[PDB]
RNA sequence: GGUAUGAGUAGCGAAAGAAGGGUGAGAAUCCCUUCCACCGAAUAUCUAAGGUUUCCUGAGGAAGGCUCGUCCGCUCAGGGUUAGUCGGGACCUAAGCCGAGGCCGAUAGGCGUAGGCGAUGGACAACAGGUAGAGAUUCCUGUACCAGUGCUAAUUGUUUAACCGAUGGGGUGACACAGAAGGAUAGGGAAUCGCACGAAUGGAAAUGUGCGUCCAAGCAGUGAGUGUGAGAAGUAGGCAAAUCCGCUUCUCGCGAAGCAUGAGCUGUGAUGGGGAACGGAAGUUCCUGAUUUCACGCUGUCAAGAAAAGCCUCUAGGAAGAGUAGUACUGCCCGUACCGCAAACCGACACAGGUAGAUGAGGAGAGAAUCCUAAGGUGAGCGAGAGAACUCUCGUUAAGGAACUCGGCAAAAUGACCCCGUAACUUCGGGAGAAGGGGUGCUCUAUUAGGGUGCAAGCCCGAGAGAGCCGCAGUGAAUAGGCCCAGGCGACUGUUUAGCAAAAACACAGGUCUCUGCAAAACCGUAAGGUGACGUAUAGGGGCUGACGCCUGCCCGG
RNA sequence: UACCCAUGUCCAGGAUGAAGGUAAGGUAAUACUUACUGGAGGUCCGAACCCACGCACGUUGAAAAGUGCGGGGAUGAGGUGU
């Protein structure tokens, strides 16, 4: 039994866009990934 | 408008096999409800629609020389006209 | 009465239980039930703040009338019921006007008895009066501290307090602990010892039974490492190698008094226990 | 970064293949056939997750595939997923999360009320056939149901108020665990019936062989049963009100009725559908029988067992339209392919690992064990020889029998059922399967006696004995305890160093000390707010000791 | 992964026979005895399942902790899903 037991819901609830937006530090992360120019935020 | 909702007919072995059964397969706007498709088909073709079945197709991933990407997502509507209703031609 | 189980297993070997003789129904009053979820000693931060709680049997809360407000109207004791939330049994009171309430079941409270609350209530067991109305020497329970707040002080199985005197707008009560303190005289109490007094004799018998009651195991400080507990560490068993036995959070824990030194209620305590 | 060396070396990832035919430039490896072999409480059938096109068809054979390759989960093209009723949303709430105002706080923010979100739970209407390169309770056929809508027709109502009816009241919804006995039905089996055959090598025209031996929801009946004293008055309660609930009193009392529920059954559905054989026959009776259902129904226990919507009812309110029948019409969005004990998911791999749930046949059996099989699935992506050392995994072994070794480590032995018999000690439960012994196949008496089932017919189960008969051996295979004596430690079942320690360590019931009078002490937090506890000294926190028995001495100078 | 919360779900088969109950005795009434009933348990044996005691093997592994043969628990201080 390995780490990484995927769940669509758990992935979005923990790491998704709306969760990131819901906190100030979450928004810092989005701002940082936009600054680096990532294709994929969240 | 009605001709926004109905994009184009679908011509395949499957689509062409059910024309004799008075079932007409269209590619319809991805936002169009099967109710909007019913009333659009009636406006465009002057027919009486018995039922509309609808299905969403997700985009198919296609490569072309180290560039990969998805074809368009499609919404396919099968429109059954009534016995008394006139046919659509294709 | 206490039933002693025969030693058919090492688990049952010294176990004892209530016979639940006093219980008259196994079915609570549906209207007086509230949901109750286990907290398992966790705060509003989700952090464990009290150790050794978690994972007992599911329970429903029974709404208990600790206020005993319903003055004048007679209440017939309809049943004595098991309450998983407290050591005492509870009694369903059918009031003559068709209101049902639960009270703490006093010792000697029988189905069919009638109870009253207020100034005209007799000094008969499950009756509730203001302390100014209760004779000196009477044995009471479910004592309120602030008028109309509800009984807080002597509620657990088998406990009882005694009215000692009447000193101004205050009555002197000897509480179950043997502390003598002043209660405001417009506070009310119920007459009689609480009931289910056998409760303390029960031998839980096996580890599992403590787990059903929601108690998780206690680990002794002296078998923890030094980063976990002041008693932690040492090669082999160690004595308490400290000037005092300590709590897990420092602080001496044998004799060290913890009642706040400058306590507002100190003026109402006449004899400490 | 490139390229050597080791080296044509290690390895090629658990397993049964064979031949004939085909295809093709080319074949151990692709296709077909036949035989053989393997799984079969799975290596079968569903299905959630997860994956995301891997699915189907046609081309292909650079690379990928541990070999090969004409083949592929690979490459390239086209295709493929159909819902009022299935699962999710337009319904409900749990944990939890967010949270207008609010409380708290250098900033940021933290907390929290109303109110929301949130299934893993509640509620909620469709079945059987057909069809097929790829979907099907979705398409088609037949027959339904749920919620609406208009249109006809009567009917009744239109201010002592048909009817609707709360965002309010009440009831239900609404719940643990264990056990026992039943009813029924799935399933299983045997005869019966139908159809086909009549046979290779000695025999058989039949106790012969093979194959088959039926069907939905809905609608209308019924029904094992399971619960449930009814009626009337009267009202300090149910935030107003109440005809409803609750409470009281009175009359009438009974395992009888009603009233609720209720598996299943019978009709219809069906002149239909399916069916052993381009065709359409039989559908019966009996036995067995659930891990399903009636149903957490009943009984018991203590550890005392969600909520909300929904549904029903009550009024407060709103009201000229309302229902009934018939007719035809209306019913949105999302998912639907395929894999799913796996080569498609998690493990970098086409990886001996991991992956919830439903179903899971027969013989013998208590059984989902075991061995062999059914349905169904599979022969495992290197092979051909050889049959040295050595290694691993196995089988056997003269005489001896622990002499081995740190140590009987390993292996051997024991093993099922029935019967006999069973010590010290003991907390009286145990110890105990102690130990130690004996039996076990087949035939006849024998549709035995005697059970179960049934109206019968029959069908099933079935001892004890007597005679006999074969083997070296009868739980003839497979699967099933080795035992005893004595001591240390720990009372006990539990727990632990994921990946070198499972223990004498931890825990534990019990003991004791101590703190704590409730805005408790203790604990988290700057605080608010919390836990403690919706508890209240028979309670809660902390220290030490650790079942039970007998006990627990002296010292208070530090 | 640890603990916890809410809500689900799983545990073939067999064995034993606690309390309680009933009936006989028994007694002034009781203790009590015997039989039947009853179905308790961190109960017993044993698959699934969970675990990980011994040994072997593996040790540029089939595997960055496994496999094989034995082993322990298996209605609970149980396992497991969301
Ligand atoms: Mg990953
Ligand atoms: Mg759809
Ligand atoms: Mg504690
Ligand atoms: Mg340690
Ligand atoms: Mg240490
Ligand atoms: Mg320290
Ligand atoms: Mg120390
Ligand atoms: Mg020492
Ligand atoms: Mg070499
Ligand atoms: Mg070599
Ligand atoms: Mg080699
Ligand atoms: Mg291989
Ligand atoms: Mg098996
Ligand atoms: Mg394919
Ligand atoms: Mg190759
Ligand atoms: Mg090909
Ligand atoms: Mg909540
Ligand atoms: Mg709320
Ligand atoms: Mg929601
Ligand atoms: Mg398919
Ligand atoms: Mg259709
Ligand atoms: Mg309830
Ligand atoms: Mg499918
Ligand atoms: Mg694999
Ligand atoms: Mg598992
Ligand atoms: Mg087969
Ligand atoms: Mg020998
Ligand atoms: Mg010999
Ligand atoms: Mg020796
Ligand atoms: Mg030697
Ligand atoms: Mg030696
Ligand atoms: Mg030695
Ligand atoms: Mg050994
Ligand atoms: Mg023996
Ligand atoms: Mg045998
Ligand atoms: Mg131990
Ligand atoms: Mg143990
Ligand atoms: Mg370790
Ligand atoms: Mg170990
Ligand atoms: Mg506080
Ligand atoms: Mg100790
Ligand atoms: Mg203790
Ligand atoms: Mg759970
Ligand atoms: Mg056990
Ligand atoms: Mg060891
Ligand atoms: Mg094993
Ligand atoms: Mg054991
Ligand atoms: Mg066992």
């Amino acid at each position: 039994k390995r780490t990484y037991q995927p769940s669509k819901r758990k992935r979005k609830k923990v790491h998704g866009f709306r969760t990131r937006m819901s906190t100030k530090n979450g928004r810092r992360v989005l701002a940082s990934r936009r600054r680096k120019g990532r294709k994929v935020l969240s | 408008d009605a001709r926004d909702i109905i994009k184009r007919p679908v011509v395949t072995e499957e689509s062409t096999s059910i024309l004799d059964d008075k079932k007409y397969t269209f590619e319809v706007d991805t936002r169009a409800t099967k109710t909007q498709v019913k009333y659009a088909v009636e406006e465009i073709f002057d027919v009486k629609v018995a039922k509309v079945n609808v299905m969403n197709y997700k985009g198919k991933l296609k490569r072309m020389g180290r560039y990969a990407g998805y074809t368009n997502k499609r919404r396919k509507a099968i429109v059954t006209v009534t016995a008394d209703s006139k046919e659509i031609q294709f | 009465a206490i039933k002693k189980y025969k030693p058919t297993t090492n688990g049952r070997r010294h176990m004892t239980s209530s016979d639940f003789a006093e219980i008259t129904t196994s079915t609570p009053e549906k209207s007086l039930l509230r949901p109750l979820k286990k907290k398992a000693g966790r705060n509003n931060q989700g952090k464990l703040t009290v150790r050794h709680h978690g994972g007992g049997h599911k329970r429903q809360y029974r709404v208990i009338d600790f206020k005993r407000n319903k003055d004048g109207i007679p209440g017939r004791v309809a049943t004595i019921e098991y309450d998983p939330n407290r050591s005492a049994n509870i009694a369903l009171i059918n009031y003559a006007d068709g209101e049902k309430r639960y009270i703490i079941a006093a010792k000697g409270l029988e189905v069919g008895q009638t109870i009253y609350s207020g100034a005209e209530a007799d000094i008969k067991v499950g009756n509730a009066l203001e302390l100014k109305d209760i004779p000196v020497g009477t044995v009471i329970h479910n004592i309120e501290m602030k008028p109309g707040k509800g009984g807080q002080l002597v509620r657990s199985a088998g406990t009882s307090a005694q009215v000692l005197g009447k000193e101004g707008k205050y009555v002197l009560i000897r509480l179950n602990s043997g502390e003598v303190r002043m209660i405001l005289a417009t506070c009310r109490a119920t007459i009689g010892q609480v009931g289910n007094e056998q409760h303390e004799l029960i031998n839980i018998g096996k580890a599992g039974r403590s787990r059903w009651m929601g108690k998780r195991p206690t680990v002794r400080g002296s078998v923890m490492n030094p980063n976990d507990h002041p008693h932690g560490g040492g090669e082999g068993k160690a004595p308490i190698g400290r000037k005092s036995p300590m709590s897990p959070w420092g602080k001496p824990t044998l004799g060290y008094k913890t009642r706040k030194k400058n306590n507002n209620s100190d003026k109402f305590i006449v004899r400490r226990r």
